[PDB]
Order: C-alpha cells, then structure tokens, then sequence
C-alpha cells in the first residue's frame, strides 16, 4: 500500500459527496496505512484524526 | 399592485420531499434555503452596498 493507487470519496452529514483528489486520498493511505486489508487478515479500521 | 410584487407559489417542494427524505441535516442546512425560485417578471436583480 505504500505508494498505491487508492479511490474514495467524503461523505457529508447532508448526504451528498465529493471525490477525493488522489493529492488527498495518498495522504489518508500515508496516514492510515497498516488499517487496511491485506490478504489471510481483516483488519478492524479505526477513526482518521 | 404598485412596484410591489410577491411570490404566490413554490415550484420546488418535491425537492424539499426528497432532501427531507435522506436525513435531518440535509433538509435544515443551508443548500436546502437556497434552491432557487425564477424571477417573478420584467426585472432584474441587483444589490446595494
């Protein structure tokens, strides 16, 4: 995962979205890593600060 | 009935339905108050500082 191609999008409390700009969807890949699920594991995610 | 004019009818209350049908905070946000209505006749808009 460390420099992946990842997609994504924000959603609003109005539920309404945006795309994430890959500027942004590869720091939330940076930041977030190792939260992701890999092959043989499930992995409990856990809130973005 | 003089410069005076006013809005007798609303042409967008099925969007109200369908934003109101989605969640609390997309019908009293701020998106919701300014769906647009069209003018009522010959004018134009204009604003005054």
């Amino acid at each position: 995962y460390k420099n992946a191609s990842m997609q994504g999008l924000y959603i609003f409390a109005d539920m309404a979205s945006k795309d994430m700009t890959p500027e942004q969807s590869n720091v939330y890949r940076d930041n977030s890593y190792q939260q992701f699920d890999t092959n043989n594991v499930r992995r409990v995610n856990n809130r973005y600060a | 009935w003089q410069s005076y004019r006013t809005r007798l009818n609303t042409l967008f209350a099925r969007q109200l339905v369908a934003r109101a049908t989605t969640g609390i905070d997309t019908i009293l946000s701020m998106e919701t108050q300014n769906i647009q209505e069209p003018q009522l006749g010959k004018g134009f808009y204009a604003t005054f500082v």
